[PDB]
RNA sequence: UUUUUU
């Protein structure tokens, strides 16, 4: 008898299973008439802390919003296991009494899927030591798609590995979007074991649809018909959650788009500074954006929080140049599509000699790295068009890029 | 015929022509680049 | 018994020791608190250490370099007495007997300083000051040649030659992101671990990211402090300002110290973002206040002739398309007196180090050469003058690669 | 806000 559950399940089989003993409402009277047995109920969701020091369980129908079926968490059971905001709770409930408009937590099952003792004791994020990205997490599918190609190119051209800090960069229409959906789709594959979460900013309500229809994992979403506001305070849930679950030593992966959207909205909810930067930037509000890319990181004690987040340029507002290269300062992975390639219907279209990823090194072997090292001399004299049509014609020709690079010989 | 051990023409072969002067069939286009002795086995 | 050598064991050792004197609970904080009043109740001395921060009410504190020099737990109070007895000034690493604090009191006290920057207390009383010392141009060279044949010794060996570095210089590594800067400040400090070992060499990393401090500590033999870019700009700047502070001291003991510094442009900004606002805002977004302070921070870095110096290497960005930063380079390549530029298009071929010979260059580098070694670099200069950007690295590369050490290459122009 | 940023 779990809330959600009964939130998931058809109207239709929740007024049957009424019957056997609005919707919302249907639920409420189902869980106080179990309650009235005696039997347990049970609820669950990611905390959020208030100001006042009390939080709430919200729910992931609510993209982690406040919703009418948060669950209330004492300040007392946030001491006792020392919990924090994005730390996923579940629990035995309990139907408000009078003078009360939510359900409480009578006491705490799992603390992040793990006994809540263990909670207790634990190495925070901002302890764990930081390194550069060691475990490559491989793109490439090998089932000789032709979506595959996207996978392939990207990574001869900029590895990815676990708690990589990167950005897929390009104008409007060029790719970034699809790309990232492409990325997903890999990561499902080749990676099952990580922790997935697609963070949608400011972007277009269509795509969220196609990518929780499309990505086997978790979609967050915010749409341009949101506010700013809204945009940050989800964002922040989002990462803290990544965080948690790094400290229970996962591999978090977010796919970001977009992280230009994400930034332009802490411009708008920061405090003036009176100074404000070239393209329309506060002079302070870099900072926290900064934050949340740099969450992203590789962690020695265990687990990893990869960040692959889009970014616009060429847009003709300045503002974006400055927070591209604001992030590429912060990052260590770009994979940059053209325009110009995306405009003669080239896919992918990515701008070969501008990507690339930093110490790659720790991501390959010793002759892969050789191999793209070579790769990347032949192709840099060639145009940005010329470049991409001569790779995807060679890389179509092969299966794998091991195959392909035993061609090379 | 000669084979390249080191630097990107590592696990190549090609010919040498006259340091020695190999070239190494990559792609579809050949790189003609010298070698020393050591960095370079016979085939 | 000294506090930060019991802050350093680990707790095992701690809790071994503790019990030959129930720890396994409490923690490691209250362990070492346990001990060490244990230990005073003996009678025996209690010590410790760190760098004095004097604040506005006259008293200071001694901080330790684990909490970055920021306010810590195990802070030492020291006395305003204290500090009018030995003219104490914030940056002085400090070492003494110390005891717990008493009922009503929060911090351990500072009761007799044994050491004032590593030297007796009386000296430091009678002594000229960082801001008397009298101005000179680098006169000792800091070669940065391992000699060893190295692969990486290349970066050392092309710096050489094309930007001289002395005691006391000023310099900027400049570059646009991912060309290579970093990685040269780290070269740099490795030479210096190797060929100065008699150098204070301390690393300041400021607005950067966090793998770099840990790939910097484990690989320079020297100090670090960092303030990652997870840290605000008014933490960055407080840092900052505590490690310059220490520098001055130590060359008020005659010490040759070494500030490489990445990134001095993300410095300047923290800068900006904390100070004042003037009604008056440069190009790019820069208060027309706002460089003063940083200026003042790269100015620091000087040679003294009454003995010791003030060497700063440090990182600055430009083509990053925000006007701002060619604004704080080009104001700091006018306070500063070496500038070893990297190409972006240099190390977009893979072509390291990626260094654009013909913008680098040291002032007044006939006082760090010999006369035969200046005429050497002269006439290479000249040849590589008309070469590309990319052509000139590949070129010298190619050429320096044949030898082990410079003077080889030099004997084999001729 | 304008100017400055340009
Ligand atoms: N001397 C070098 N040899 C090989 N690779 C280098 C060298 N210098 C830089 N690189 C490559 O460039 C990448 C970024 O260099 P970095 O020093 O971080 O540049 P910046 O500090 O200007 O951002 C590194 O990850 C490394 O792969
Ligand atoms: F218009 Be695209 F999504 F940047
Ligand atoms: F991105 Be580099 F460190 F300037
Ligand atoms: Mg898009
Ligand atoms: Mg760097």
């Amino acid at each position: 008898m779990n809330l959600t559950e009964l939130k998931n399940t058809p109207v239709s089989e929740l007024i049957t299973l009424g019957e056997n003993m609005r919707k919302q409402d249907i639920i409420f009277a189902i869980l106080k008439q179990h309650a009235k047995s005696g039997e347990d109920i049970f609820g669950d969701g990611v905390l959020e802390i208030l100001q006042d020091g009390f939080g709430f369980l919200r729910s992931a129908d609510s993209s982690y919003l406040a919703g009418p079926d948060d669950i209330y968490v004492s300040p007392s059971q946030i001491r006792r296991f020392n919990l924090r905001t994005g730390d996923t709770i579940s629990g035995k409930i309990r139907p408000p009494k009078e003078g009360e408009r939510y359900f409480a937590l009578l006491k705490v099952n799992e603390v992040n899927f793990d006994k809540p003792e263990n909670a207790r004791n634990k190495i925070l994020f901002e302890n764990l030591t930081p390194l550069h990205a060691n475990s490559r997490l491989r793109m490439e599918r090998g089932n000789g798609s032709t979506e595959d190609l996207t996978a392939r190119v990207l990574d001869l051209a900029s590895p990815i590995g676990r708690g990589q800090r990167g950005l897929i960069v390009a104008p409007p229409k060029a790719g970034k979007t699809m790309l990232l959906q492409n990325i997903a789709q890999s990561i499902a594959y080749n990676h099952p074991d990580c922790v997935l979460m697609v963070l949608l900013i400011d972007e277009r309500p269509e795509e969220v649809t196609e990518m929780q229809r499309l990505v086997k994992g978790e979609v967050v979403a915010s749409t341009f018909d949101e506010p700013a506001s809204r945009h940050v305070q989800v964002a922040e849930m989002v990462i803290e959650k990544a965080k948690r679950l790094v400290e229970h030593k996962k591999d978090v992966i977010i796919l970001l788009d977009s992280i230009t959207r994400l930034a332009r909205a802490y411009n708008t909810v920061v405090p003036a500074s009176g100074k404000v930067l070239t393209g329309g930037v506060d002079a302070n509000a870099l900072h926290r954006p900064k934050r949340f890319f740099g969450a992203a990181r590789n962690v020695e004690e265990g687990g990893s929080l990869t960040i692959i987040a889009t970014a616009l340029i060429d847009t003709g507002s300045k503002m974006d140049e400055v927070i591209y290269e604001e992030f590429k300062g912060t990052g260590n992975m770009e994979l940059h599509l053209s325009r110009k390639i995306a405009e003669k219907r080239v896919f992918p279209a990515i701008d070969y000699n501008r990507s690339g990823t930093r110490k790659e090194e720790l991501l390959t072997t010793q002759e892969e790295l050789q191999k793209m090292w070579i790769l990347r001399k032949i192709i840099h004299p060639m145009g940005e068009i010329d470049a991409m049509e001569f790779l995807i014609n060679k890389l179509a020709m092969t299966k794998t890029n091991d195959d392909f690079f035993e061609m090379m010989k | 015929m000669v084979r390249v051990n080191d630097g990107p023409f590592a696990d190549f072969n090609g010919v040498v022509e006259e340091r020695l002067k190999v070239s190494v069939s990559i792609f579809g286009r050949a790189t003609p680049v010298e070698l020393d002795f050591s960095q370079v086995e016979k085939a």
